RNA sequence: CUUUACUUUGAAAAAAUUAGAGUGUUCAAAGCAGGCGUAUUGCUCGAAUAUAGCAUGGAAUAAUAGAAUAGGACUUUGGUUCUAUUUUGUUGGUUUCUAGGACCAUCGUAAUGAUUAGGGACGGUCGGGGGCAUCGGUAUUCAAUUGUCGAGGUGAAAUUCUUGGAUUUAUUGAAGACUAACUACUGCGAAAGCAUUUGCCAAGGACGUUUUCAUUAAUCAAGAACGAAAGUUAGGGGAUCGAAGAUGAUCUGGUACCGUCGUAGUCUUAACCAUAAACUAUGCCGACUAGAUCGGGUGGUGUUUUUUUAAUGACCACUCGGUACCUUACGAGAAAUCAAAGUCGGUUCUGGGGGGAGUAUGGUCGCAAGGCUGAAACUUAAAGGAAUUGACGGAAG
């Protein structure tokens, strides 16, 4: 939301128009996130082999 | 007074060999020279003396920097500390 | 570390000392001192043990006139060598250049045997 | 041409030993090489592509969807259906193989050869490195008061100060500056620079067993910050000595030296200008080559100090850093001399005869004096360094 404040002070505006058309932007950097969480399925492979490696030396 | 400093930062204890230690031990009593600095302003070598260890900021700044910032440990550095 | 190093070798045979006492060991020490065995320069070597790196060991008689480096390692050619042999040894005949070659670090004059360019390391003479 | 070899695993009491497997992939052509006419396989030659695995991705295996290719069964010949193979997307068990992310140990030996190269943490330690706030002592000056009658200067003198009681001697009070001795052939600070004592904030170097990140480093035009003294601006302060200024003396002259007074300065806060024959006249950083002193750490099974015995010592052995420095061989140089200013690299600055000139002009900075950058016409035939001899001195013996 203090990123529209932050778009008024350097300004990208002018008037009324283009000021509630930015909220889109902002709102597309929490996407990237979900990008990143994709990664702890590697953890959940190195589980399993944890798993098979005590299956074997018991 | 060093020792309370060194537990804050590092991975284990003992190591200001972990460089960012430095980082953080020259910007924090920096500003506390400079309390020494709102003092007086004749004051000969302790502004001599603050160029050196201020400017040693920039060259700790030049560090961790041309070696290995693959994630940059360097903008780590300077966000905790506050520098550049 | 180039530039210390023939000089402390050249130093132990202006005053005659009979083995020189040198030490460092990684991967561009050794070989052109065998090229020195064969040429007849220099005498024999081991190594012995250190806490870390090496220690050479090297064995004088009193051959060296003056080695050195040459500091910048310039591009030889095979055909211009001898523009460099000109300066770099007074004298003809006696000397060799040692070229790293592209076929390891040999001589400069086995180095036209094989045909083969690469920069320079120093002069014997 | 050529293996002994190398390695993950099993069977062995251990172990000798032994058994099995491996040591890149793909495509086109040409040559040589097993069995056959060939095909085809292996190797070599030449290219392309990539160079620890188990989150992830590929293949094998299974399922499902799409596409391509081949064969069979059919076809009211369009197509449908079944099977095999390849490719692409997606999902799951198992087998095998490939990318990527965090953190840490050691420095082994073969290619320039006696190498711990950068930052500190921990624990002790030294110093006039800095700023501020206090405090103490001596000497000087001023003010007041007592006892007592002329002084001060100089080569001689006088201006000058004294009977309206000076110098002074003591007491009392005040104002400013500086810290004798200790004080050094000393220590600290990168340089400028830094002297009573005490307290607070706060910086850097060196040593010691180590612990520890793992080239992170070196150097650096521009650029940024700091700046002895003198000078400038605004507000304070002025004890001790004084540029300018005013008298006396000296001399041929004396706008000086000398003597009597005295203004700006000298001190302080803030701001500015920024220079010095700013010095080691010697750039910084790293490795090779005989010989003091100050600080740290260790040793001296012997001796001394000495009654909280801490002697920190005495005096001697070393081992490291700073290294007032002294003195000197090799070696270098024109030589005096140096002891690297011998000699080497990586990088940066700077020089190309004297005078004209650090000037002219422009730009840029400054409040202003002025700084920084920066030539030519023209003149001339030399300027200059190292070293010698002799005369002379209001030089010495």
């Amino acid at each position: 939301y203090h990123v529209l404040y932050k778009e008024s002070k350097g300004n990208a505006f002018k008037h009324k128009r283009a000021l509630v058309e930015h909220i889109a932007a902002a709102a597309a950097a929490a996407a990237a996130a979900a990008a990143a969480a994709a990664a702890a399925a590697a953890a959940a492979a190195a589980a399993a082999a944890a798993a098979a490696a005590a299956a074997a030396a018991a | 007074i060093t020792g309370n400093k060194i537990m804050r930062i590092l991975k284990s204890n003992g190591l200001a060999p972990e460089i960012p230690e430095d980082l953080y031990y020259l910007i924090k009593k920096a500003v506390s020279v400079r309390k020494h600095l709102e003092r007086n302003r004749k004051d000969k070598d302790a502004k001599f003396r603050l160029i050196l260890i201020e400017s040693r900021i920039h060259r700790l700044a030049r560090y961790y920097r041309t070696v290995a910032v693959l994630p940059p440990n360097w903008k780590y550095e300077s966000a905790t500390a506050s520098a550049l | 570390l180039l530039a210390d190093a023939l000089n402390a070798i050249n130093n132990a045979e202006k005053t005659g000392k009979r083995q020189v006492l040198i030490r460092p060991s990684s991967k561009v020490i050794i070989k052109f001192l065998q090229v020195m065995q064969k040429h007849g320069y220099i005498g024999e070597f081991e190594y012995i043990d250190d806490h870390r790196s090496g220690k050479i060991v090297v064995q004088l008689n009193g051959r060296l006139n003056k080695c050195g480096v040459i500091s910048p390692r310039f591009n030889v050619k095979i055909g211009d060598i001898e523009k460099w042999t000109a300066n770099l040894l007074p004298a003809r005949q006696f000397g060799y250049v040692i070229l790293t070659t592209s076929a390891g670090i040999m001589d400069h004059e086995e180095a036209r045997r094989k045909h083969v360019s690469g920069k320079i390391l120093g002069f014997v003479y």
